[PDB]
């Protein structure tokens, strides 16, 4: 710790005090998913393999939940000439979980192939099939010449993911097009990843229904109604999870976390520090602070006979004094440090000497001397006139 | 017929469950005391969503369809419910298929969503129900028409409107606020609470909306319209604002005027050669003026910078509730220079002020009850009967005890830099580490804010060497002290402290560092600091400590305000028995209102509304597809994660500097008051202090110190005259042809005879000698009077 | 004493830590290829070396913001401390002052102007009582019926004796109506004792 | 007023400021430090 | 003579400018092709107007 002072500091020698050096964090030790358990095949075959596709105008569309996708066939598959996702990796798929899934199917011409992307216009792209501006999905696009009608105008442009009926790159592509759903809703349509066991009372990596986060699960007592999957505190952040595979609401807290603070006299005077963890418990601090991945002299500051627990949090290599004395470096609720027979001691500081005055209503202290005193005052005034010259800078 | 629906129809927005919180969500809601048609068979229009109540208990009604057509031509949803079962089909060519006394509230809304509601009714009642959740059929159907199966039931019409819902501790919704309804609960949406305090609130913008838009080309061109906030284009540039004739002289070959700060003001039309004037139509602030809550539910409403003939236009108040038309007109406006006020009834009266206006102008709840508005009066008048030869001299005084409270020191709130902006992120921290050292910067500046306020704290109450203790004796001459004195049957603190005390009542990287000093040891600093007052005087604070009795040292106190110690020494029951009816009413005002320490309540408010800004700025996407860091790296590449954990970064970062710059200015503030208390305490406390109202209104005696949180207390003890008499007087007595002047007091007349007197207290004496002083000849002085002096 | 102006060395230090803050700033990348205004343009063409000079703009605008609102905060600071500077040399220095604990600690007789840099220091003279003695003390005297006060002090009395001291300093004086001054009488005052006035 | 700009009149008009100065002027001459006191 | 009431002025005119500069700095492109945002609008596709 004292080196780590000296680094933080960028200096050979550390002045008396106490110093901010760095945080505390306690790191994940298991990582759960938790899916549901559906072994129904999500059905593609009759999306991709689909003999007959409709015409452009007139586009199918077919709408995907309950099942497990399997994204990793379709992107390894080499039968397909383009694929290009906008909102989502490729490679993410596999991992991702979502609600509903939209496949939308149609054929156009390779010229009008580069036109199914968002923010295009064109004569399919405008007048025939939009996409909303942050869509989110993939496009995939095959030519079938091998293997086997636009729109004139219209009054206006079509609004995106509307279908109006009324009334070399010529081959013909096949388009695909999967939007996946966002909105807040319970997942649905997972993809093909093994689940976990639970743990709880650790500081885990949790992963329920690709709600990925890090912390502590413990069962709560929260009255959780049959519709609700999940619960926010008073600064809209995650507290309870119900579980995918059992009725079971857990609640989420954060792995523990705080200040490092180094308590130290000049380094011209001794080269012994103490360590202050900020708003933690002296259970939990060897555990996190991992000790046994640090050197062996952090090992010194983890554990041991002298540990003081107080209001500013644990203090690690002080020894508590039951006097009191003068304060010397502050640590906070009325506690203060300061390096005496020599040693880091801990003590409640003094306020003063205690006295109390012989008061009565016949009786007054009169001086019959004095002393005349001289002290001195130090004021600031001014400072260095410093003008920079911001086009240069 | 038509029934009020009163302020029922209310579901859950989503799946989320909440507890104790106020959520505000933007939904299709029915709205607030709303009509909605009674049937006592039709077929009717879906719009956007459905309200359907039934008052039944012999299950008429049994199902629903919904279509457009209704025949043929297109799909329609059927809904049937026998026995146990109820059916829902879209049908042949059926494309889904799904098996599953009395008031009964259902919404249907388009994805169809089906809530419920069932309750037991003893006319639609007067309540809060909300409704759960209960029927998701994945249709994808447009539907703009519907029907009942079945003999009385209830149909209204959703909306798109914003609601406050209110959470209980078991997440059941209890109430709500229609943000709509009227500037009452507008105030209320506002504030983001269902209790509202007395003043005004800006609440709302005011803009008037363009009616036309005009287009003017040169030789497809519209024609010109004036005194209308319209849309123009002039030749290629564009604007909104009135168009009226102008006196502006241009050149022949200017075709724009521009005023100082680059806007157009004046523009010559292509078809003519004239000058049109450009004047924004009307805009400003629309702000509520309120009583309590729980006062009264009237308000008024105050459009800054409008014409008073001009706002139900363009407020579009056809399209508002009729709840908010009624504070449109009603011959109730009055124009001032602030605004248009209307609802509030004007006053030819002049009283205090209590809702500040503008221009001189208060609004208050006063007489049936209703808001006035009037002219702030200064105070009352007064005229001083003022000649050459009268003085008024008081004959008695009054002991007043009065209140000063000041803050002193802050919470100690450290944010961690890195777990606010990029928590539990290793991609974030290495593009964190690409903007320098802003971040060591925050860290340091708020290090020096904390510090800073334990030496606020240190330098205002650390001011006394030892700790100083009351004899067991309290013989303290008639005065009682005991409301202030330390009470050790229980935080040793007085009554008053404790007082004091009950009137004022961690993740994302913030922390709060504890004080140095515990409200234990401010106690004890207080203690010793009233004790070293009352055995002492101001010896304890000159050096050494030196008793004295308490009545010697109010002696002294009066002799330094410039009385004589006799009248102390001869009025000291009155005065003693003064002082403890002072400290009684100042116990009685302490614990009845709770206005008195509003100076930390604000602090306290100020720093927790700024903690919260801070929080909820981590919900902001700033550009970014997604607000949350773990769902943008789940989702997106590293070529990609990098701009949207860029744009986070980004908007982060300027977050915290925004907070670290107002906590620092707040600081300066809250320091320079804590060098006041300071300097207040080591002049009014350890001393007597002869600046005028620097220690309270009267001839300061002394002062008392009290702890509050993040504050301190001055109970200031002072001299003021109560009653006056009229009195003749001389600038000088001639006696032997010498003019006399008195050493210390002026010349009085009974109307026979002349005494000399003390200027603060009617004490006549014989002239004398030894009263008065010898100066020159009775020739200079101009009104002397001449009469004897005793030898 | 080497810590005895800590007050002016923390202004200087606070003020050259800044500076070093804003000079360091110029060698951070802030999202572009490089922190040199030179290489960037030497080694990419104008449409994306005007990408990469607008983002070392924002972030060198940006320090210069976060500077500039520090120093005038500091500089508002520092015009406080003057401006109370300012006060104590009209008050303590050019006169005397009654106000409790504004020229040091005592009873202020006078003080004394130096400089030092950036700074003025103020050596206060004040008046200290150092050793005190007990006494016994009544509010007035009885004499014939009526009640004498001190013109100007308190009464004490040594065991057998009644004499007049005034209040910072013991020095006995015989009780005449010299010292004393009549008022009221006897029946009044709470405390009241007898002795004699001398004439 | 252009672009969002506005200019909330003072709560004490210039009238009312001379009153108080009247006021402050009158007992001063009439009273000295008794009226403050 | 004309300097006695500075310290008021000094004020006025320090709001004034204050004010003139807050209102001059809309015209600036910060960037952008151009400062009016009806011009980018009617000039510009979505993709590039946002
Ligand atoms: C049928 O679908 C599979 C995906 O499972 C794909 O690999 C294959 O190429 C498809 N067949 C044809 C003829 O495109
Ligand atoms: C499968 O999931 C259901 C909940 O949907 C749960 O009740 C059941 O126990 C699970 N079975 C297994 C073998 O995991
Ligand atoms: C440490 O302090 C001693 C005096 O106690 C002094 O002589 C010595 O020079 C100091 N060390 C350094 C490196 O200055
Ligand atoms: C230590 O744990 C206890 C409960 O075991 C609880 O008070 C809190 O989590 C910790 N206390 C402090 C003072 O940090
Ligand atoms: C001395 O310290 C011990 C250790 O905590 C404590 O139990 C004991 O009460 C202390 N004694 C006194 C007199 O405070
Ligand atoms: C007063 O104190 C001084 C030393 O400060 C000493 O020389 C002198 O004798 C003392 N006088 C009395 C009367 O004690
Ligand atoms: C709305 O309902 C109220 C109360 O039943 C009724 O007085 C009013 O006439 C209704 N509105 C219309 C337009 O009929
Ligand atoms: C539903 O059909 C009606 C009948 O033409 C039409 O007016 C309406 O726009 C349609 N709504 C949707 C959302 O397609
Ligand atoms: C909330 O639940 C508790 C169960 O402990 C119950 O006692 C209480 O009455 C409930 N409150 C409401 C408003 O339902
Ligand atoms: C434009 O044409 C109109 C036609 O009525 C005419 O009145 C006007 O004078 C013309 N203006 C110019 C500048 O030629
Ligand atoms: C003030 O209004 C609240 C809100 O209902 C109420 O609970 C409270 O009793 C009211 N205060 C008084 C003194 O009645
Ligand atoms: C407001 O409108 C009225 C309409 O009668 C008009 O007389 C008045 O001049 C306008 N302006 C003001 C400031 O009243
Ligand atoms: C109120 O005062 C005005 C003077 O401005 C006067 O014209 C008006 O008649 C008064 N109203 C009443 C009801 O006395
Ligand atoms: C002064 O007023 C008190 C009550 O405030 C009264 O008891 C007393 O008699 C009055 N003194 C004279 C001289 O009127
Ligand atoms: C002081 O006042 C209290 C009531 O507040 C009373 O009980 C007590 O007798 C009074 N006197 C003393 C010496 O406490
Ligand atoms: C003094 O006399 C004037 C005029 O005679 C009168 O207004 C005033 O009230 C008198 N003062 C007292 C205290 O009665
Ligand atoms: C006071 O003024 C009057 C004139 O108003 C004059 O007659 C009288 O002599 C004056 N008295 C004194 C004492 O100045
Ligand atoms: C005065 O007498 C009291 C009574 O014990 C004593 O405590 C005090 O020290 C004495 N004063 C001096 C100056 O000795
Ligand atoms: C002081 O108090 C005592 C009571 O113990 C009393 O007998 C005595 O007369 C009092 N003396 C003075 C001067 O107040």
């Amino acid at each position: 710790p004292l080196s780590e002072t000296k680094c933080t500091l960028k200096s050979f020698t550390v002045e008396k005090g106490i110093y901010q050096t760095s945080n505390f964090r306690v790191q994940p030790t298991e990582s759960i998913v938790r899916f549901p358990n559906i072994t129904n095949l999500c059905p593609f075959g009759e999306v991709f393999n689909a003999t007959r596709f409709a015409s452009v105008y007139a586009w199918n569309r077919k709408r995907i939940s309950n099942c497990v996708a399997d994204y990793s066939v379709l992107y390894n598959s080499a039968s397909f000439s383009t694929f290009k996702c906008y909102g989502v990796s490729p490679t993410k798929l596999n991992d991702l979980c979502f609600t509903n899934v939209y496949a939308d199917s149609f054929v156009i011409r390779g010229d009008e192939v580069r036109q199914i992307a968002p923010g295009q216009t064109g004569k399919i792209a405008d007048y025939n099939y939009k996409l909303p501006d942050d869509f989110t999905g993939c496009v995939i696009a095959w030519n079938s010449n091998n293997l086997d009608l636009y729109r004139l105008f219209r009054k206006s442009n079509l609004k995106p993911f509307e279908r109006d009926i009324s009334t070399v790159g010529y081959q013909p592509y096949r388009v695909v097009v999967l939007s996946f759903e966002l909105l807040h809703a319970p997942a649905t349509v997972c993809g093909p990843k093994k689940s976990t066991n639970l743990v709880k009372n650790k500081c885990v990596n949790f992963n329920f229904n690709g709600l990925t986060g890090t912390g502590v699960l413990t069962e709560s007592n929260k009255k959780f109604l049959p519709f609700q999957q999940f619960g926010r505190d008073i600064a809209d952040t995650t507290d309870a999870v119900r579980d995918p595979q059992t009725l079971e609401i857990l609640d989420i807290t954060p792995c523990s976390f705080g200040g490092v603070s180094v308590i130290t006299p000049g380094t011209n005077t001794s080269n012994e520090v103490a360590v202050l963890y900020q708003d933690v418990n002296c259970t939990e601090v060897p555990v996190a602070i991992h000790a046994d991945q640090l050197t062996p002299t952090w090992r010194v500051y983890s554990t041991g006979s002298n540990v003081f627990q107080t209001r500013a949090g644990c203090l690690i290599g002080a020894e508590h004094v039951n006097n009191s004395y003068e304060c010397d470096i502050p640590i906070g609720a009325g506690i203060c440090a300061s390096y005496q027979t020599q040693s880091i001691i801990a003590y409640t500081m003094s306020l003063g000497a205690e006295n109390s005055v012989a008061y009565s209503n016949n009786s007054i202290a009169i001086p019959t001397n004095f002393t005349i005193s001289v002290t001195t005052e130090i004021l600031p005034v001014s400072m260095t006139k410093t003008s920079v010259d911001c086009t240069m800078y | 017929a038509y029934t009020n629906s009163f302020t029922r129809g209310v579901y859950y927005p989503d799946k989320v469950f909440r507890s104790s919180v106020l959520h505000s969500t933007q939904d299709l809601f029915l709205p607030f005391f709303s009509n909605v048609t009674w049937f006592h068979n039709p077929v009717l229009p879906f719009n956007d969503g459905v309200y359907f109540a039934s008052t039944e208990k012999s299950n008429i009604i049994r199902g629903w369809i919904f279509g457009t057509t209704l025949d043929s031509k297109t799909q329609s949803l059927l809904i049937v419910n026998n026995a146990t079962n109820v059916v829902i089909k879209v049908c042949n060519n059926c494309t889904f298929e799904y098996v599953s006394k009395n008031l009964r509230e259902f919404v249907f809304k388009n994805y169809f969503k089906i809530y419920s509601k069932h309750t037991p009714i003893n006319d639609l009642p007067q309540g809060f129900s909300a409704l759960e959740p209960l029927v998701d059929l994945p249709i994808g159907i447009n539907i703009t028409r519907f029907q009942t199966l079945l003999a009385a039931y209830y149909v209204g019409y959703l909306q798109p409107r914003t609601f406050l819902l209110k959470y209980n501790e078991n997440g059941t919704i209890t109430d709500a606020v229609d943000c709509a309804l009227d500037p009452l609960s507008e105030t209320k949406c506002t504030l983001k609470s269902f209790t509202v305090e007395k003043g005004i609130y800006q609440t709302s913008n005011f803009r008037v909306q363009p009616t036309e838009s005009i287009v003017r080309f040169p030789n497809k061109s519209t024609n010109l319209v004036k005194n209308k906030c319209v849309n123009f284009n002039f030749n290629g540039l564009t604007g909104t604002g009135v168009l009226t004739e102008s006196n502006k002289k241009f050149l022949p070959f200017q075709q724009f005027g521009r005023d100082i700060a680059d806007t157009t003001d004046a523009v010559r039309d292509p078809q003519t050669l004239e000058i049109l004037d450009i004047t924004p139509c009307s805009f400003g602030g629309v702000s509520v003026i309120t009583p309590g809550t729980n006062t009264s539910n009237e308000v008024a409403v105050l459009y800054q910078d409008v014409n008073c003939t001009e706002v139900p236009v363009a407020i579009h108040a056809d399209q508002l509730t009729p709840t908010w038309r009624v504070y449109s007109t009603g011959s109730n406006v009055f124009q001032t220079r602030a605004g248009c006020l209307i609802g509030a009834e004007h006053v030819n009266n002049s009283y205090e002020c209590d809702i500040p206006i503008g221009a001189g102008i208060c609004a208050s709840y006063q007489t049936s009850q209703s808001i006035i508005a009037y002219t702030m009066s200064l105070g009352a008048e007064n005229s001083v009967a003022y000649s050459n030869n009268s003085i008024a001299i008081p004959t008695n005084f009054t002991i007043s005890v009065t209140t000063e409270i000041l803050p002193v020191s802050m919470t100690k709130t450290s944010v961690d830099c890195t777990m606010y902006i990029c928590g539990d992120s290793t991609e974030c921290s290495n593009l964190l580490l690409q903007y320098g050292s802003f971040c060591t910067q925050l860290n340091r500046a708020l290090t020096g804010i904390a510090v800073e306020q334990d030496k606020n704290t240190q330098e205002v109450f650390a001011q006394v060497k030892q700790i100083y203790k009351t004899p067991p004796i309290k013989d303290f001459g008639g005065f009682n002290f005991s409301q202030i004195l330390p009470d050790p049957s229980k935080s040793k603190r007085s009554f008053i402290e404790d007082l004091l005390f009950n009137k004022v009542t961690k993740f994302n990287g913030l922390t709060v560092l504890p004080p140095l000093l515990t409200d234990e040891m401010i106690a004890q600093y207080t203690s010793a600091l009233l004790a070293g007052t009352i055995t002492s005087g101001w010896t304890f604070g000159a050096g050494a400590a030196l008793q004295i009795p308490f009545a010697m040292q109010m002696a002294y106190r009066f002799n330094g305000i410039g009385v004589t110690q006799n009248v102390l020494y001869e009025n000291q029951k009155l005065i003693a028995n003064q002082f403890n009816s002072a400290i009684g009413k100042i116990q009685d005002s302490l614990s009845s209102t709770a206005s008195a320490l509003g100076k930390l309540q604000d602090v306290v408010n100020q720093n927790a509304q700024a903690l919260n800004t801070l929080v909820k700025q981590l919900s902001s996407n700033f550009g970014a597809i997604s607000s949350v860091l773990n769902d943008i790296l789940s989702r997106l590449d590293p070529p990609e994660a990098e701009v949207q954990i860029d744009r986070l970064i980004t908007g982060r970062l300027q977050s915290l500097q925004t907070y670290v710059t107002q906590q620092l200015i707040r600081a300066a503030e809250i320091r320079a008051s804590a060098n006041l208390a300071a300097t207040k305490m080591s002049e009014c406390v350890l001393g007597q202090s002869k600046r005028v109202d620097f220690c309270g209104k009267g001839y300061h005696l002394m002062s008392f110190p009290q702890s509050a949180p993040h504050g301190v207390v001055f109970l200031h003890v002072t001299y003021v005259p109560a009653q006056e008499k009229n009195f003749t007087t001389a600038p000088a007595i001639c006696h032997d042809g010498k003019a006399h002047f008195p050493r210390e007091g002026v010349f009085v007349s009974n109307g026979t005879h002349w005494f000399v007197t003390q200027r603060n207290f009617y004490e006549p004496q014989i002239i004398t000698t030894d009263n008065t002083f010898v100066s020159g000849n009775c020739d200079v002085v101009i009104g002397i009077v001449n009469n004897t002096v005793y030898d």
